[PDB]
């Protein structure tokens, strides 16, 4: 809450604000890039979906990754990594440890790390992930 | 790379003392990682000029492309670091380097709204007409993101360069016309003399525009001069009518240039145009219309006596 | 076509009286058969000028293509009929008409060895560089069939036109160089003055070659003038070295032109070249080499005091 | 509109009178016995008198329109001691750029007030002279920097002789 009093609601805002944090010696977003479990909200927000799931049945022939939404999400990922907003070799440990120090301002996490941030005593808040191109994230 | 990652950490962190000691130990400067990121890349991304300076003192590569195509100039133009852009250009950085998207550094600086970077890039010969994979010029990226002064600069520069090329074109048409009229089957000496005079006047017009562009600090950029539409004109009347059509086209482009200069709030350009160009065009159009109506009244082209006597009495 | 085949028989047979009576009865002149052969086609193939003249008097089509692409001009050039070639060109026949093979009438006249047809076709603007489906120019068809004088004419014409374009190119390089040297960050006025002088001298050289070509009865043919290699020269030394390289190239092409003129037994062209061009090139190369060695001895480009003082004392 | 245009023209008169006094200071710095550069001093005296003429032209214009000239104090230049020929040329360039910027604001104000005579006066007598002066002063600065000044005393002597001579 201290590094950012007003969270953004668009992923398209994340690059620009990152330009601010390098001016303070900070990083905008740092999380585990080594898992699809973290990245699937963004890439599958606007058209990606793991398996087609209807009426309680998962279609096996309908693995959706060759979609324009998955393309858009992965291009946004390569725009966040090409201009060096984040690092590619980062993972969960460095991310959470730096957020406990308060170096990176944003992170994405489930419940299991909440108490860990309660060890940091950083005045923090929790909110929904930003939407992307109007289509909200899909954890 | 025994000290190469030791250079990568100081490039990420910005310690002039660390890199000074590493150059005292002779650390290698071309330490590429798995994705091509050099110590110069991180030195540019960080924005500390001293590590960049000493890296270039020990011979780091200025045009090292990564797996995405970015050079240090690209990243420097993205993040808006003026001095390192200047010293990269001073050390032979390629100003028209394309990335994977075909986006030059000028595309980036116009997309993000950095004026001084745009101007320093224009000084070193950045291409105004470079298109990316979507067919976007930097002018398009500047209007799409609301950087109106960048778009003004980019539009005025292109318009003056096109007017220079158009004045050079018209001189070559008059050269063609002049040497048509002294062929041994077109024996009209005063027609040829008249059109050689016009050729040299248009050469002077183009040189005046070049001098003006140098006084303002803009960048002259020359293109091909295309060949005239005919090698064979047909008569004195037909060539006079083609010359009238030509000067009307030139006048129309000058009026568009004046309207563009008035939108950009440039009174000096407006006064330059209306003092040296707009009255000469009116005079030339009046004189060429005079010649056309007199030649038509005398009975040309189907009277060979008419063009001979026009040659003697009007052009003589 | 009630009298159209009645025109076809007289066109095959050549009766001025028959076609005079058929035009007294108002016979149609555009009688096309199943393969496109008009009465004008047979009138041209036969070689009687009177039937062609009256067919054009009644408005026959001059550019009627058959199913193979031939016009009356093609057939006239094949069979070597000079007067009908002349009057077809006089009535607006397209001189660069391609057949199914892409062969222009000039291809045919060069392949068969008709000099006067070749010359009349060159007077009206026939393309020397037209290639057929095999990539053959008329020069190639003339050397393959032993028509050496045709090939001589075709080679000399192309060489003089290329020298005209090369002199026009060099003037534009000097214009670029001159306006580089009065940018506000390159403040050398006498360099700029020197290169403007060279620009105008090269314009004069090109105009002299154009006047010579008009005195001989040859056909000037202009092409595009391409942009110089740089917009940004780097110093006075570098521009002087580029100018030396340029003038050496021009001298080499002039020597090739002289050797070609000596093979063609043209003493007037040889004396023209060695009187107006070969000594000026030697003088220019000597002067530019002088400038380069003096600038290198003074310590340029890495001495800014050297170029300032060279500007004052040598070019002043 | 009347009240704004009047104030703007009076401020431009005072600004032209200010620039003449800076050039006077610069000129008499360059003939001190420890700064013995005669052609620098001659150059800056010429500029001083030209700026006096610019101010007098604006005063004559204001009298033709029926407006009220109102004079203020002329403040002293920022330095008594310039440091070299290069530094004084750079200060003169900065000065003429400031004057040009205020002239452009005056022209925009005149265009809002629908005054074509003032616009043509400004762009005929003032806007092209500023462009010429800025081009010439930038020329002088780059040549002096290339020759090796200020830390080369041979550079300023020879610039004095060959360019300003």
């Amino acid at each position: 809450k201290d590094l950012l009093p007003n969270p953004p609601k668009t992923w398209e805002e994340i690059p620009a604000l990152d330009k601010e944090l390098k001016a303070k010696g900070k990083s905008a977003l740092m999380f585990n890039l080594q898992e699809p479990y973290f990245t699937w909200p963004l890439i599958a927000a606007d058209g990606g979906y793991a398996f087609k799931y209807e009426n309680g049945k998962y279609d096996i022939k309908d693995v959706g990754v060759d979609n324009a939404g998955a393309k858009a999400g992965l291009t946004f990922l390569v725009d966040l990594i090409k201009n060096k907003h984040m690092n590619a070799d980062t993972d969960y440990s460095i991310a959470e440890a730096a957020f406990n120090k308060g170096e990176t301002a944003m992170t994405i996490n489930g419940p299991w790390a909440w108490s860990n941030i309660d060890t940091s005593k950083v005045n923090y808040g929790v909110t929904v992930l930003p939407t992307f191109k109007g289509q909200p994230s899909k954890p | 790379s025994e000290l190469g990652k030791e250079l990568l950490e100081a490039a990420r962190a910005g310690q002039d003392d660390e890199v000074r000691i590493l150059m005292a130990r002779g650390a290698e400067v071309n330490a590429a990682d798995n994705t091509g990121t050099t110590p110069l890349h991180l030195a540019a991304y960080s924005g500390h000029l001293e590590i960049v300076e000493v890296l270039l003192k020990y011979g780091a590569e200025v045009n090292a492309a990564d797996v995405f195509g970015y050079t240090p100039l690209h990243l420097a133009a993205y993040w808006g670091h003026l001095e390192i852009v200047e010293v990269l250009l001073k050390n032979g950085a390629d100003v028209n380097a394309r990335d994977s998207d075909g986006m030059t550094p000028l595309h980036l600086a116009a997309k993000w709204g950095h004026l001084e970077i745009v101007e320093v890039l224009l000084r070193y010969g950045a291409d105004v007409e470079a298109q990316d994979k979507f067919g976007k010029t930097p002018f398009d990226l500047a209007i799409d993101n609301g950087n109106e002064d960048i778009a003004e600069v980019l539009q005025a520069l292109l318009a003056i360069n096109r007017q220079i090329n158009l004045e050079l074109y018209a001189s070559y048409v008059y050269l063609s016309m002049s040497y048509y009229f002294d062929r041994d089957d077109v024996a009209l000496k005063n027609f040829a003399k008249y059109f050689l005079h016009q050729s040299h006047e248009e050469r002077e017009h183009a040189e005046k525009l070049m001098k003006l562009q140098n006084q303002r600090g803009g960048a002259i950029s020359l293109q091909d001069i295309k060949k005239p539409d005919c090698d064979d004109w047909e008569s004195g009347l037909n060539a006079m009518e083609c010359a009238l059509h030509l000067e009307k086209n030139v006048n129309q482009s000058l009026l568009e240039l004046h309207k563009l200069a008035t939108d950009c709030n440039d009174p000096h350009l407006c006064d330059f145009i209306e003092t040296h160009y707009l009255n000469e065009q009116v005079k030339a159009i009046k004189e060429l219309g005079d010649h056309v109506t007199n030649l038509r009244k005398m009975g040309a082209p189907e009277s060979g006596l008419a063009e001979y006597l026009f040659d003697k009495h009007t052009l003589g």
